[PDB]
């Protein structure tokens, strides 16, 4: 699952957060098994 | 306490079942002994917990 996110609230994404992008836009499940990659892209998309 | 010996078995079992009944009151280490409280002030995480 690839799109893209503020340099805050990037922690929202983790089985059990909350935050307004886990409670509207992507909520992982809490029994998640996987990674979570997060890489800067400023400069391709600002 | 002539009937003392069939006394004593009420008695026990009696103390046994109130003993069992009053080990629903204790924390056991959580929050609170009540289920619905830990379960309604915590997200599921820390509820499971």
């Amino acid at each position: 699952d690839s799109f893209v996110i503020r340099g805050d609230e990037v922690r929202q994404i983790a089985p059990g957060q909350t935050g307004k992008i886990a409670d509207y836009n992507y909520k992982l499940p809490d029994d998640f098994t996987g990674c979570v990659i997060a890489w800067n892209s400023n400069n391709l998309d600002s | 306490s002539a009937l003392g010996k069939l006394q004593d078995v009420v008695n026990q079992n009696a103390q046994a079942l109130n003993t069992l009944v009053k080990q629903l009151s204790s924390n056991f280490g959580a929050i609170s002994s009540v289920l619905n409280d830990i379960l309604s002030r915590l997200d599921p995480p820390e509820a499971e917990v």
